[PDB]
């Protein structure tokens, strides 16, 4: 099980300006670390995935909510 | 000889004459270079899948909206697309942005392009128009996301000999407005990736109503830079994927 060489990965390049209400957020996932510019990614219902700057409180509260319920 | 005549005032027949009204549209061209590893894949316009949130409030698919009242206060849906082709799977979620009616694609060498934009009035397709107020309001909230992946569907191409409907708008250099949202790219099948977007009048530029954005992705190297993306790709070799 020899890990790959050094294949780049998905690392947030830009964030969405409009906050999508919880109703359109059933799950989420975090970028990585190989990039010194991480962030939090949220899933939806009619899209897929979209990065979000964790610098905004509502983004953190959204994560904290998904951590519980 | 359809002598029925499509009236004239129709937004689909021609541009409006109400000074305080404009035919706001959108244009999003994109060039992606394949890795010297990926196999051959010219099968472009494989397929397209249009999707949209529950929108308004007809019947929330198991709590998919407000779950309660839904007058007209707030309820912005997202239109998603999954144009497969070129051995690559491109997808984008337009939120509070003009309604895309034109979808094309093409393949040349080890790269493939995709033209996603709205239709200009007088093309046989709707092209609503609004006032400057709503225009400036839209151009601000309008946000488009992107998430390309590596496909493998060797299926055939589904195109139409019907020319591609343009937005009459040019990707020239103008006011900068951050419209591009998230952009996920799996190196596994994408070496380079250029992004270019625009929003303005489809009848006649209006400066204030004109804007643009874009980036330059090369070998994992990103870089913001407003440049003339008019030649970014050959608008001729475009082909409607239906």
């Amino acid at each position: 099980a020899p890990m790959g060489s050094d294949p780049p990965t998905a690392c947030c390049f830009s964030y969405t300006a409009r906050k999508l209400p919880r109703n359109f957020v059933v799950d989420y996932y975090e970028t990585s670390s190989l990039c010194s510019q991480p962030a939090v990614v949220f899933q939806t219902a009619a899209s897929a995935q979209v990065c979000a700057d964790p610098s905004e409180s509502w983004v953190q509260e959204y994560v904290y909510d998904l951590e519980l319920n | 000889m359809p002598a029925s005549l499509q009236q004239s005032s129709s937004s689909s027949s021609s541009c409006t004459e109400e000074e305080n009204k404009h035919h706001m549209g959108i244009d999003v061209i994109i060039k992606v270079t394949k890795q010297d590893q990926t196999p051959t894949n010219d099968k472009i316009c494989q397929s397209v899948t249009e999707i949209t949130e529950s929108e308004s409030d007809p019947d929330p698919e198991v709590e998919s909206e407000d779950d309660s009242t839904s007058v007209e206060d707030v309820d912005p849906p997202t239109t998603y697309y999954s144009i497969i082709g070129g051995g690559l799977r491109m997808n984008f979620g337009f939120t509070k942005c003009p309604q895309i009616k034109s979808i094309s694609e093409s393949a040349d060498g080890n790269t493939v392009n995709a033209r996603l934009s709205s239709v200009s009035p007088g093309q046989g397709k709707d092209s609503p128009a609004i006032t400057h107020e709503e225009a400036l309001a839209m151009i601000k909230d309008c946000e488009v996301s992107i998430d390309i992946r590596c496909s493998e569907e060797e299926k055939d191409s589904d195109i139409k000999t019907h020319p591609v409907l343009g937005s009459n708008i040019s990707h020239k250099k103008v006011s900068y407005e951050d419209i591009i949202g998230s952009t996920i790219v799996d190196t596994k099948c994408v070496k380079n990736l250029e992004f270019s977007v625009r929003i303005g009048d489809m009848c006649k530029e209006s400066s204030e109503l004109e804007v643009k954005d874009g980036f330059k992705y090369v070998d994992g190297s990103a870089s913001k830079g407003a440049t003339d993306d008019t030649s970014l790709i050959d608008s001729t070799k475009l082909k409607a994927c239906v």
